[PDB]
């Protein structure tokens, strides 16, 4: 079965570092493209960011530009999401999507309903 | 209310899952073995079947 | 076997008719034009179905444009996992995606681009056009002038953009209104033309939720997607 | 409070893992290495059927083994003759976008459905002497993926909804829900004796359902990606599943886990539909690449490849008396094998 | 007589059948090319319209040329004229190649206006072609026309219109002239003359409008909204054109000249001089056609053109 679990999340300060980390398994980790995605408190999902299968192709969304890196290595099936610099409204449960089928770069896992290919997620919040 | 209600209703279902009579994997390898030696003769694609016989001629 | 044959008979005429019956359903589909129509949940697809009309998990839109009967079709009530049942529209003349541009900051633009990009990169839409529908402009402009929703603050890119030459403004509409819509279209741009281009083609127009000018830009789009289409015919 | 339920479905699934691996003395393929092999049977194209105007997507052969009802989404739905390829009859279908038919086994009732999230019910046998529609199944929320006969009054019938029901045709009502599946359900097959049915709902799991009792009896998770296509071993004790990862895997209700997988390198796309021969030693399964290949259940290799459409493969299913094999594709002809 | 070789039977040694052999063999090479590339197109793409009446045009072109050049090297080489090149039931051969050569030449130029507004009705008339246009109509266009032509050439064999020899002997077509004025003779000429004109002038406006609707693609090309795109269309397209009328052209002033434009005939050595250039002009069409319609579009010859 399809398992992704999500650790790295915590409590920090303004201006911290974080590095998320999820455990992929039950699937080829590299054929598959790796999605993150987080749900802020009292918000719908939101895209954060993706990486392709050979880790060649990277994009953030414009409030994560030059702020969070991404990164994964299939040599051990596990992804990372390096938080160089956070800030208050960046508190949101962080998920690892996938991508629905493998050899393809078209995404459909920002559906609001449950979708069968994210693990649960790890908290992560900012307070001063 | 729904988010738990959903894992309770998964946490039921894997309980009563749990407790199936499984059965052992060599038993159900022999038994689709005899089943596939058993009707072999009776499949016209695994066989070939007499060309009279097959109404697509 | 005399009644055998004459069931063979009845059957073959029966045939025959079912055949004339598909032949004359044949002529009646290919002068038809389906139409996919798709957007965000908060995009003003809705007002522009009302206009063009002026339970079940999809409503059809029949409307006629210089005498061609289009079909548009709203796939509504339906779950938002579109993977699957988005196959079914691949041998559709277009589909109209229409996108809210004033919805930016959740980011629903982003959201927008993100499904603009899947239909774009889908193996099995990579030969159906899309029609963009920038709609919502009026909100965008009235956001831009008077507000302080800055773009660099969800669009870094933004800082850095300037209007292009080919640009047209409306005339009377204000330099930094102009900038924030082309910058928005080429946000699909980018997607639409680096992912692959060849066997599809977009059309961003900018529009609005009570521009009746939807159903003469939709009939030119279908339009410039045929002519397309039949010059495929001219390769031996 | 959360925790605790997290922690305890986690140990549920590891222990279930355990028994299914205690159980797991041996291998189908290391036992069946003794098995003579197929080898190579080339099938040939038969019979051509022509007709359809926009893209088949499903099908589903009769119990008489003679005709042969086929899904297009121009709104049409075609009975054609296996024997003289002449239709018998054209039934426009009020949704455009059908997406599942079924034959009833006696051939008297004909159900089909799709985006419209109406299963609608045709009868063939009318006194007139016409088609017309008998029931109308509107209960559902979502796309009908897929549809099977269980008699002339009742029928099970996949939607998009992520829920399968049992309707009484009778009274058009929802007999019976099965909820559990996360994602929408794809596929649907019927046991040989009706009693029970299994699906995919795009989450690399089948769910064996009870018709009777109405609940999740078994579930597999052996699959990695969204399952397509799914149908019953001839002697109802096992199934084979269709997935987008390109491999096919086969899975029996007694041992409860995956018995082998069918794939090959070379095969990367996506698979549609999937079905065995009468015997089941032979798995013909339909790929996105424009051709079925025919997998042997016992050697895991292409005893076969059915190259001969020109369009996606959509819909695949093998006559109950297994002479011949229809192969549906995207190309609106449809192809019978033998 | 003005036809100094009509009723002989030799061939002014004085002409050198190197320009009939040359005008076949290119052609039988180049509707060779094309007959194989639609070939090999066919055992594997998809049939259209176009793909059909393509067909149909190399395959009317490879007929022509066949039957044609071979009798006219024929008479060269053996010496003979057609007139007694079939030593035999044959004052024939005269009436006949003429006969061919009319009618080759009329369902070349039909089936070139038809593929011609066949274009102008699909890239300008999108949905009317959609709508009525198939592979039923293509299917059926180049029988029609074949047959259209037969009738039309048969009408020298019912009163109206003659075939002569001219000074070469190795050739023969409509009796371009006009011995005294009859219309009777006069009036077959002049028709197929205005009938090759009117079919010349509608397939150029065609290809005008098809050029023109090309352009405007390109137009909105240049904006966002292994194969190429309607740039190289327009350049085949404007060859096609130029060539075709290049070539009709000839024949067509023949015709009037002969017709209308003389009262007693003067200069008869450059009077048979120009009525057999322009037909070797006219001859280079099913030369042309060939290639510009299936090679220069095949990617086998792009990869290196
Ligand atoms: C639709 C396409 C692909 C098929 C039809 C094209 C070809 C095979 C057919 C259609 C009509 C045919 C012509 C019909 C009439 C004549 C008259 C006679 O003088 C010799 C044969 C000739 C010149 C035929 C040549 C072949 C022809 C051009
Ligand atoms: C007429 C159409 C439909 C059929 C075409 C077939 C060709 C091969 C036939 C039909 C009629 C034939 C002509 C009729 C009569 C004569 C006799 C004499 O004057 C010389 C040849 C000539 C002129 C014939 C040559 C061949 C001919 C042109
Ligand atoms: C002629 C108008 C319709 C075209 C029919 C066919 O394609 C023509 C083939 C021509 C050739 O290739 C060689 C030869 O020229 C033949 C026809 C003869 C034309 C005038 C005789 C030339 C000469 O006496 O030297």
């Amino acid at each position: 079965q399809v398992q992704l679990q999500e650790s790295g999340g915590g409590l920090v300060q303004p201006g911290g570092s974080l590095r998320l980390s999820c455990a992929a398994s039950g699937f080829t980790f590299s054929n598959y493209k790796m999605n993150w995605v987080r749900q802020a408190p009292g918000k719908g999902l939101e895209w954060v960011s993706d990486i392709s299968q050979s880790g060649a192709s990277i994009s953030y969304t414009g409030s994560v530009k030059g702020r969070f890196t991404i990164s994964r290595d299939n040599a051990k099936n596990t992804l990372y999401l390096q938080m160089n610099s956070l800030k208050p409204e960046d508190t949101a449960v962080y998920y690892c999507a996938r991508c629905p089928a493998p050899f393809t770069r078209d995404c459909f896992d920002v559906t609001s309903t449950t979708y069968a290919y994210r693990g649960q997620g790890t908290q992560v919040t900012v307070s001063s | 209310t729904a988010s738990i209600a959903q894992a309770r209703k998964l946490v039921e279902q894997l309980k009563m899952e749990a407790n199936i009579d499984r059965i052992k994997v060599s038993k159900a390898a022999a038994d689709l073995m005899a089943y596939c030696e058993a009707h072999a003769k009776e499949d016209p694609l695994l066989t070939p079947v007499p060309a009279s016989e097959n109404p697509f001629r | 076997t005399e009644d055998q044959r004459n069931e063979e008979k009845a059957q073959r005429e029966a045939n025959k008719k079912i055949e004339k019956q598909l032949q004359k359903d044949k002529q009646v589909y290919r002068a038809t034009h389906r139409l996919l129509l798709l957007g965000a949940g908060e995009s003003g697809k809705n007002t522009i179905v009302k206009q063009m009309r002026i339970t079940s998990g999809i409503f059809e839109t029949k409307f006629q444009v210089d005498k061609v009967n289009f079909h548009m079709f709203d796939v509504g009530a339906q779950r938002d996992e579109r993977r699957k049942w988005i196959q079914c529209f691949n041998d559709v003349t277009a589909i109209i995606f229409v996108v809210a541009s004033s919805s930016y900051n959740t980011n629903r633009l982003q959201a927008a681009l993100k499904l603009f990009d899947s239909i774009w990169n889908n193996k099995w839409l990579r030969d159906t056009s899309v029609i963009l529908f920038l709609n919502k402009q009026d909100l965008l402009a009235e956001k831009v002038l008077a507000g302080k929703s800055k773009i660099e603050d969800y669009f870094p890119e933004f800082a850095r953009y300037t209007t292009p030459e080919d640009a047209t403004p409306e005339p009377g509409e204000d330099p930094r209104v102009t900038r924030a819509k082309y910058f928005i279209r080429d946000e699909f741009l980018r997607i639409s033309t680096a992912s692959g281009d060849g066997r599809h083609y977009c059309y961003p127009h900018f529009t609005c939720s009570v521009d009746t000018e939807n159903i003469r830009r939709v009939f030119n789009d279908c339009r410039d997607i045929i002519q397309r289409m039949h010059l495929r015919q001219y390769e031996l | 409070e959360l925790d605790q339920l997290r922690q305890e479905a986690e140990q549920l699934k590891n222990q279930i893992r355990d028994a299914r691996k205690a159980c797991a003395d041996a291998t189908l393929s290391q036992i069946t290495n003794n098995i003579d092999p197929v080898g190579r049977i080339q099938m040939r194209t038969r019979r051509t059927l022509r007709g359809h105007l926009a893209k088949i997507y499903a099908m589903h052969w009769g119990t008489d083994s003679r005709l042969l009802v086929s899904a297009s989404q121009d709104g049409k739905l075609i009975i054609w003759d296996s024997y003289t390829t002449n239709k018998v009859h054209a039934i426009p279908l009020r949704s455009s976008w059908v997406m599942t038919c079924a034959y009833a086994p006696s051939g008297n009732y004909v159900a089909c459905g799709g985006l419209d999230n109406i299963c609608s019910i045709y009868n063939l046998k009318t006194r007139e002497g016409n088609v017309r529609v008998s029931r109308e199944l509107a209960g559902h929320t979502g796309y009908l993926s897929c549809c099977r006969f269980l008699d002339d009054n009742q029928i099970v019938t996949s939607s998009g909804d992520t829920t399968c029901a049992l309707w009484d045709i009778e009274t058009g009502q929802q007999t019976t829900t099965f909820t559990g599946h996360t994602g929408d359900v794809m596929s649907l097959s019927l046991a040989p004796d009706t009693r029970l049915f299994v699906s995919g709902a795009c989450d690399a799991s089948a769910k064996l359902w009870d018709v009777r009792e109405g609940m999740c009896r078994q579930t597999f998770t052996g699959h990695e990606s969204d399952i397509n296509a799914i149908c019953f071993f001839p002697n109802g004790n096992a199934f084979a599943t269709g997935s987008d990862d390109a491999t096919c895997r086969l899975f029996d209700l007694r041992a409860d886990q995956e018995l082998m997988t069918y794939s090959h390198d070379n095969i990367i796309c996506g698979i549609t539909s999937v079905s065995f021969s009468k015997s089941g030693r032979l798995l013909l399964a339909g790929y996105d690449d424009f051709n079925c290949n025919v997998w042997d259940a016992l050697k895991a290799d292409r005893a076969g490849v059915l190259a001969g459409h020109d369009n996606r493969v959509s819909c695949l299913g093998v006559t109950d008396d297994g002479m011949a094999v229809a192969t549906g594709s995207w190309d609106s002809f449809l192809k019978i094998w033998n | 007589p003005f036809y100094r070789c009509q009723n002989t039977t030799s061939v002014e040694k004085g002409n050198s059948a190197v320009m009939g052999g040359v005008l076949f063999s290119t052609g039988l090479l180049g509707n060779l090319l094309a007959l194989g590339l639609l070939a090999r197109s066919g055992l594997g793409p998809l049939p259209s319209v176009f793909y059909m009446l393509v067909c149909g045009l190399t395959v009317t072109d490879l007929l022509g040329k066949c039957l044609l050049s071979p009798v006219v090297l024929a008479a060269y080489a053996q010496n003979r004229s057609l007139r007694v090149l079939a030593p035999a039931l044959d004052n024939s051969l005269c009436q006949a190649f003429a006969f061919f050569m009319s009618f080759f030449g009329l369902s070349s130029t039909l089936q070139l206006l038809a593929m011609a507004l066949e274009c102008w009705l699909s890239l300008g008339h999108p949905f009317f072609y959609r709508r009525h246009i198939t592979l039923r109509l293509g299917a059926l266009v180049a029988p029609v026309v074949s047959a259209f032509s037969l009738a039309f050439c048969a009408l020298p064999f019912m009163g109206f219109g003659k075939f002569v020899q001219y000074c070469p002997g190795t050739w023969c077509f409509i009796q371009m002239v006009h011995e005294e004025g009859s219309l009777s003779v006069l009036g077959y000429s002049v028709l197929y003359s205005s009938l090759m004109a009117l079919l010349v002038l509608a397939t150029v406006l065609c290809n005008l409008g098809a050029m023109r609707n090309l352009y405007a693609m390109h137009r909105r090309l240049q904006r966002h909204p292994q194969p190429l795109e309607e740039l190289d269309h327009l350049l085949l397209l404007a060859l096609m054109t130029v060539l075709f009328t290049m070539c009709s052209l000839p024949v067509i002033y023949r015709a009037y000249y002969g017709a209308f434009k003389d009262v007693k005939e003067k200069n008869r050595t450059s009077e048979e001089a120009e009525d057999l250039r322009a037909l070797r002009f006219l001859s280079v069409i099913s030369i042309v056609d060939p290639w510009i319609f299936i090679i220069f579009r095949s990617p086998v010859f792009r990869i290196f053109f």
